[PDB]
């Protein structure tokens, strides 16, 4: 089917950068986005990439601090994270949307990200 | 002079179905004889006009639409059709006076890894009117819950891409589709045959 594996989580001070990756089990032509688990709300949309690499979509609270891209040739998707904030401390999941139903059925375990000030 | 054959058919870059591109071909002479002879085409349909006697007939203006779809989706390019392609991407009227041309481009539009640059709409509030191009990227709310932000449950990104592999089925292989619609006003002296 379709499998996902994240990597690159950890601890970070206020500011600075993180680049999370995501490995895919041969899946192609899927829209991919990132989901983070904040203590207050949890399981919320973060970013979004097209299979072609176009049609990007992000948050407005994170508009211009995160930047998503992918390498279909290398079969992995990256999420650049800049100017972190104590709000952004969360577990970051990686998800794959099915062609028919856009519900993000295929998922991944996810990792941790902690921002202190 | 003669009407663009290469500029439209032999064009290197074709658009996507939801963003089809117009080409107004006026004030020129066009001979469809060269088109009918080539056996490269896979589907050469006409609606309200005769295929062989195209050459002798004359019109006011013509509108060429360029785009690319799946192999099974070629069936949806017709009057009174329904489906993901016809309803939300490209729709033809019932009084459609024109032609439908489509040929196989699997050799030229499929990559070893696969081509995902060709995209198609999958959702919309209401069905499209004939010849209506909607290119808005705004996310649509399937469910009752309002989604001012971006993707979630019943809040989806409108588009989707095609996996075009040269090992995929012919139904999933790509096809370059051109649709010629005709028009006739009070002044008809602009486009004519040999
Ligand atoms: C929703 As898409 C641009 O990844 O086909
Ligand atoms: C309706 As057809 C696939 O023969 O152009």
């Amino acid at each position: 089917q379709v499998q996902l594996v994240e990597s690159g989580g950890g601890l970070v001070q206020a500011g600075g950068s993180l680049r999370l990756s995501c490995a895919v089990s041969g899946a192609g032509a899927h829209r991919v986005g990132w989901f983070r688990r904040a203590p207050g709300k949890e399981r919320e949309f973060v970013a979004a990439i097209g299979a072609s690499g176009g049609m990007t979509n992000y948050l407005d609270s994170v508009k211009g601090r995160f930047t998503i891209s992918r390498d279909n040739a290398k079969n992995t998707i990256y999420l650049q994270m800049n100017s972190l904030k104590p709000q952004d401390t969360a577990v970051y999941y990686c998800a794959a949307r099915d062609i028919e139903t856009a519900e993000y059925i295929y998922w991944g375990q996810g990792t941790q990200v902690t921002v202190s000030s | 002079n003669l009407c663009p054959f290469g500029e439209v058919f032999n064009a290197t870059r074709f658009a996507s179905v939801y963003a089809w591109n117009r080409k107004r071909i006026s004030n020129c002479v066009a001979d469809y004889s060269v088109l009918y002879n080539s056996a490269s085409f896979s589907t050469f349909k006409c609606y309200g006009v005769s295929p062989t006697k195209l050459n002798d007939l004359c019109f006011t203006n013509v509108y060429a639409d360029s785009f690319v779809i799946r192999g099974d989706e070629v069936r949806q390019i017709a009057p009174g059709q329904t489906g993901k392609i016809a309803d939300y991407n490209y729709k033809l009227p019932d009084d459609f006076t024109g032609c439908v041309i489509a040929w196989n481009s699997n050799n030229l539009d499929s990559k070893v890894g696969g081509n995902y640059n060709y995209l198609y709409r999958l959702f919309r509030k209401s069905n499209l009117k004939p010849f209506e191009r909607d290119i808005s990227t705004e996310i649509y709310q399937a469910g009752s819950t309002p989604c001012n932000g971006v993707e979630g449950f019943n809040c989806y990104f409108p588009l989707q891409s095609y996996g075009f592999q040269p090992t995929n089925g012919v139904g999933y292989q790509p096809y370059r589709v051109v649709v010629l619609s005709f028009e006739l006003l009070h002044a008809p002296a602009t486009v004519c045959g040999p």
